[PDB]
RNA sequence: GAUAGAAAUUUUUAUCCUGACGCUAUAGAGAUAGUACCGUAAGGGAAAGAUGAAAGAAUAAAAUAAAAGUAAAAAAAAGCAAAGAUUACCCCUUCUACCUUUUGCAUAAUGGUUUAACCAGAAAAAAUCUAACAAAGAGAACUUUAGCUAGAUACCCCGAAACCAG
């Protein structure tokens, strides 16, 4: 007898179609285009542009990160105030 | 795994000996770790038993057995109980002899 | 002439190298085999644990008996405990009863997965190798190529050349084959020819001779040898790796 | 024997065949979004990452709205989009 | 305990059909393959038990998680039956304890 | 070498007619059949061990049990939030050098020590880097521009003795996570991220030049070095006058991840091409 | 103790004993004495002293406890600044 | 206290290769069938098939003649029915049925007329045994001051009065 043909993984890039109903959830998130596109790029037939924050997305993360995570200025003084009052 | 780089002077400051360039005229022989360095590990057992296992051994492992029979034998007194596995090529000494049987080996050129 | 750096306290093992242009077109050269892979340690038990491994690593059963909880019905009690003067019983799909559930039967499809660590297997396809070579069913076949596409040739070639009764044909990739192998083997049920990433324990010990090609031997010393020296994996490989794409 | 669709997508593949595909385009659309009704029983919190008093520790919050029952009788009125509890 | 009188029809099996010859001939794929597919990417079966294991429990709530939502109406009620007795058993009862 | 395989031309062909497991693999099975294993099955007579309904573990029969009777006081209170660090031993250090397992002509931080393989990070089990510590000072001899995260006292007067250079960096978990495994945040396309500031728990120590503070002020580094080398009374190499001070003198922005590396940037493996943002807002955000 | 969880399959914990006791990760486990917090005024100086010194759990108490709490609580840990960092490993310990 | 238990953040390459270390008439679906039959009603719910190529070969043919139960062939002092034996079946000598439950049962304590079919130990945290590789192991995510990975060794059946909803 003769043995059947290998398993490959094929290494073209995939796109499942967003208007099947039984297609799974995590295969039309955003993070999957960005995943072909660090598997291929070239191939994958996605804008580079997308990869980064939107303009709405930006101005959400630079409030998110200035409310929560503090300055050096402001650690460095706080800090000070601290040591002062202890002793 | 890399190959160790050559150094003007042995041995090296962490104690690593490279090899004899020649193999020694001795039936056994001990092949090197992937990480070159000499296969001989404690083992603990019930957390009481104290082994001693040499691994990767090639050849007359019998001759291997009798060369550390009378090597230990002065240091202890008696000969020590020992268990060869020929089917495997594993020496198992009873007690804690690791740093002493690496240092013997390393003289030997293993 | 072998290629990667032999061990410099041991020295390879050689076997002739034949071809299957006519049949007594054999020992048509000389090749060397690496000695840690065709010489190492005879483990036979070490093949027990992979042909064991290769028979339940897919196996799924199929088999689910009812208990007594799935049984169609018996939701009543039936007759009073106290007075009757019968035993006492609690449903009519017991167990005990004829038409009873199963107590302790398989229950599901049940599944017998288990992955060896991958340097056991790589050291069963060593001991496999060194044992067929160790008792002569291993033959080195240059470039494996057949005269015709009649199947009957092979038949008659390996009974002049004592090939026992089965032959494992082997081959580098799937679609460099050549024509008349392919033609001649694909009606031959002793004779079964099968490329070399599908080489493997249980076939090896299917079939009571094993043929290797010159580049699949190549092939086999490279793939093999490079456990012995490898680090353990930080991420799967087929991710990229520094030196190994 | 399991079911190919989940059951959970069968009212809405029955939305995709027969009369109610023929449907216009703008209804339906506006029927799928299920946007979340303005609070009203229970009461949200602004910020949606909290600081936990007996932690002292970043920690995430989210809203979660508390069920509320309407009678038929609402139907028949306006309730200002809200019931029993 | 009456047994058969008659010899039955003698199973003539032959080892070395199409199934038995290739039985288990992909199995170092990974190995000798760069490592693109590993070798529980053959097994065919059910769909939560593809390269997966496990006791009785934990298959049972594995295949409610997966296909809970794709079961039928009576089995889907079998399954939950069949969970809350082992949870009751493996836990609340036994001897080694 | 191998004798045994002389025997093995003698003997019959291996196939799967005669295998064997390796004696004492496999203990057997004992099932309760016959007068030996049988009436009682290993369980006992009666009660609550027959019938299995024993309670449950720790339960000592309605008098207290022994975890409940000792005051409750704090070990692991806030365990899941302190801070853990692999500790580095010079004698390791020395011993991947001397295998080429790192060397000291390029650069070394965490990065490449993970490629080495000589410490192991998991950033989930709040790990926040490799702290040196001066197990092995006396026979370190090596000549490294180290980069950790914790350092002693006695580490860093050892390797300042051979003319070395030792900084201390903080990582935030989100961005340890990517430096320990670089290649496969790579895979994820996303943007190189900006490290996180220490919190101001963690400010003195990388502040002081006594830990050489990655942030701390260069201009005291001179004179916090000459203090050790007068401490433990070693001659301070002049670092600027050997033929490797452009390599030793590398640093890494306090925003910055990997080395040449900028925030915002994106790998693609693929290709292997970098991309770079345009915008104003993405660069002064990805700078900030 | 569950044994097997209804969620996902694994071992559980009881959080009892981690709220009060410390492993070492030589086996030994750490506990506070009892009734160290009540009616100080009446006992005596040694008394109130021997309540407040931490102690260890004999065999069968420690074993006890490897089985109520899972494998995450076993691992080692290297803590920054931590007062029983030296006490992890056992030595000199001839049995 | 019993126990309950997330997320942020991560991973997942397509089609064929689908069949069976699943059962074979007390098994497998309840099924030859929700039909007979028992209930006013909701509801409960079975047993049942066997010749051969041709029975348009029934002065018809082949197959085991093997379960308990009877017939062929009723019984002859004496005893847990048997053993030691013996020229000889008894006669002689020696032995307080079997399980369960108990400090202790031939006990006049429990259960069984006998036969066939069916009916009851199941889990891998720590450990011991064997092996791979070893200051590192594992085909990612973890454990590491001789350890890590893999295999093998494990914890029953029948029964209440009741409780809640429709
Ligand atoms: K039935
Ligand atoms: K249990
Ligand atoms: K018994
Ligand atoms: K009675
Ligand atoms: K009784
Ligand atoms: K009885
Ligand atoms: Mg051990
Ligand atoms: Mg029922
Ligand atoms: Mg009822
Ligand atoms: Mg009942
Ligand atoms: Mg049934
Ligand atoms: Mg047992
Ligand atoms: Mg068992
Ligand atoms: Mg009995
Ligand atoms: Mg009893
Ligand atoms: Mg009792
Ligand atoms: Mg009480
Ligand atoms: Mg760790
Ligand atoms: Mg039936
Ligand atoms: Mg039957
Ligand atoms: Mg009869
Ligand atoms: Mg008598
Ligand atoms: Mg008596
Ligand atoms: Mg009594
Ligand atoms: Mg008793
Ligand atoms: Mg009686
Ligand atoms: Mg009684
Ligand atoms: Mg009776
Ligand atoms: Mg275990
Ligand atoms: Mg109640
Ligand atoms: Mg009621």
């Amino acid at each position: 007898y003769r043995a059947r043909p290998p398993p490959r993984r094929s290494q073209e890039p995939r796109w499942p179609d967003p208007d099947d109903p039984l297609t799974p959830r995590w295969q039309l998130s955003p993070r999957y285009a960005a995943k072909q596109f660090a598997r291929h790029g070239a191939a994958s037939g996605v804008a580079a542009g997308s990869l980064w924050p939107s303009q709405e997305q930006l101005r959400e993360l630079e409030a998110e990160e200035r409310e929560w995570y503090p300055s050096l200025a402001a650690m460095q003084e706080s800090l000070r105030v601290q040591q002062l009052a202890e002793e | 795994i890399p190959r160790p780089p050559k150094h003007e002077h042995y041995p090296t400051p962490s104690g690593w000996q490279p090899p004899r360039d020649p193999a020694p005229s001795l039936p056994y022989f001990v092949r090197r770790s992937r990480m070159h360095n000499i296969p001989v590990y404690r083992d603990i057992t019930h957390g009481n038993r104290q082994m001693t296992v040499i691994r990767k051994v090639e050849g007359d492992i019998w001759a291997l057995q009798k060369d550390v029979e009378d090597f230990l034998s002065p240091l202890l007194g008696k000969t020590p109980v020992t268990q060869v596995n020929e089917v495997t090529g594993t020496l198992r000494v009873k007690g804690y002899f690791d740093q002493q049987l690496k240092a013997w080996l390393l003289e030997k050129g293993f | 002439k072998c290629e990667l750096p032999v061990p410099a306290h041991r020295r390879p093992v050689q076997a002739w190298i034949e071809s299957l242009r006519g049949y007594e077109q054999e020992r048509v050269g000389l090749t060397e085999l690496h000695p840690d892979v065709f010489s190492t340690a005879p483990r036979l038990d070490i093949l027990h644990q992979v042909a064991i491994w290769q028979k339940n690593f897919k196996r799924i059963s199929y088999a689910k008996t009812k208990t007594r909880a799935e049984v169609r019905g018996g939701g009543r009690k039936p007759w009073v405990q106290k007075g009757s003067g019968r035993a006492r019983h609690g449903s009519i799909r017991s167990p005990i009863w004829r038409g009873g559930g199963v107590a302790h039967g398989p229950r599901g499809p049940t599944s017998y997965y288990y992955m060896l660590p991958m340097k056991v297997r790589v050291q069963g396809l060593k001991v496999a190798l060194t044992v067929k070579l160790a008792q002569d069913d291993l033959h080195i076949v240059d470039s494996l190529e057949l005269p015709t596409a009649d199947p009957q040739y092979l038949i008659e070639l390996a009974r002049y050349r004592r090939w026992g009764d089965s032959v494992l044909l082997v081959d580098l990739e799937h679609e460099d084959m050549p024509q008349n192998v392919v033609a001649a083997t694909s009606g031959l049920k002793t004779f079964n020819l099968v490329p070399a990433v599908g080489l493997n324990v249980h076939s090896m010990l299917k079939h009571q001779t094993l043929v290797l090609t010159l580049p699949t031997v190549a092939f086999l010393e490279e793939k093999l040898l490079w456990h012995n020296s490898r680090y353990t994996p930080l991420y799967p490989f087929r991710l990229p790796y520094c030196d190994f794409p | 024997p399991l079911h190919k669709v989940p059951v959970g997508l069968w009212k809405q593949l029955r939305l995709w065949e027969g009369i109610y595909s023929r449907l216009p385009r703008h209804y339906l659309r506006s029927l799928e979004e299920a946007r979340t009704p303005t609070p009203v029983h229970y009461r949200p919190h602004g910020a949606k990452f909290k600081i936990n008093p007996k932690n002292w520790q970043r920690e995430r919050v989210e809203d979660v709205p508390i069920p509320v029952h309407y009678p038929p009788e609402s139907q028949l009125g306006l309730w200002g989009g809200e019931g029993w509890v | 305990f009456h047994v058969r009188v008659t010899l039955p029809p003698r199973k003539v099996v032959d080892r070395w059909n199409e199934k038995r010859a290739m039985f288990g001939v992909y199995d170092n794929i990974g190995i000798l393959g760069n490592f693109e597919k590993h070798p529980k990417e053959l097994i065919k079966g059910p769909i939560w038990l593809r390269g997966w294991k496990g006791n009785e429990l934990q298959r049972c709530i594995r295949k409610k998680r997966m296909v809970g939502n794709r079961m039928f109406i009576d089995d889907l009620h079998n399954l939950n039956k069949r969970i809350s007795y082992l949870y009751k058993h493996f836990n609340r009862h036994g001897k080694y304890r | 070498g191998p004798r045994a395989l002389d025997l093995l031309r003698a003997l019959p062909r291996v196939s799967l007619a005669n295998l064997k497991p390796n004696p004492g693999s496999r203990k057997p099975e004992r099932r309760p059949r016959g007068r030996r294993r049988g009436r009682k099955c290993g369980r006992g007579h009666k009660g609550e061990r027959q019938r299995g309904t024993r309670p449950r573990l720790g339960f000592e029969g309605g008098q207290t049990p022994f975890y409940l009777r000792i005051p409750k006081y704090g070990f692991n209170e806030g365990h899941s939030f302190r801070h853990q660090y692999q500790p580095l031993s010079l004698n390791r250090l020395q011993y991947l050098i001397d295998l080429g397992r790192v060397d000291p002509t390029q650069p070394i931080d965490l990065t490449q020590l993970v490629n080495g393989r000589g410490v192991t990070i998991q950033p989930s089990k709040r790990d926040y880097g490799v702290q040196l510590v001066e197990e092995g000072a006396d026979t370190f001899k090596a000549k490294v521009n180290i980069e950790v995260q914790m350092a002693s006292e006695l580490a860093i007067a050892a390797i300042e003795k051979n003319g070395g250079v030792v900084t201390t960096a903080f990582y935030d978990p989100r961005s340890l996570e990517i430096l320990c495994k670089p290649v496969p945040f790579f895979l994820r396309g996303q943007p190189i991220p900006k490290r996180m500031l220490p919190p101001e728990a963690l400010v003195p120590y990388y502040t002081d030049a006594k830990n050489r503070g990655y942030l701390a002020d260069p201009a005291r580094f001179p004179e916090a070095r000459l203090e050790l080398a007068r401490k433990y009374g070693y001659v301070l190499p002049d670092i600027t006058k050997d033929e490797l001070f452009k390599m030793l003198s590398t640093r890494k922005d306090p925003r910055q991840i990997f080395f040449g590396l900028a925030p915002g940037w994106v790998v693609n493996m693929a290709d292997k091409k970098i991309l770079k943002p345009t915008d104003e807002n993405l660069l002064k955000y990805y700078s900030s | 103790v569950t044994y097997f969880s209804s969620r996902k399959g694994k071992r559980k914990t009881v959080k009892a004993v981690i709220y009060r006791f410390l492993r070492l990760h030589s086996g030994l486990w750490l506990r506070r004495k009892a009734g160290y917090k009540k009616k100080l005024w009446k006992k005596t100086a040694a008394r109130k002293r021997r309540l407040r010194e931490f102690v260890f759990c004999n065999k069968t108490q420690s074993k006890l406890l490897d089985k109520m709490t899972t494998s995450f609580w076993k691992r080692r840990n290297w803590y920054a600044d931590d007062p029983y960092q030296k006490y992890q490993d056992r030595t000199n310990l001839k049995v």
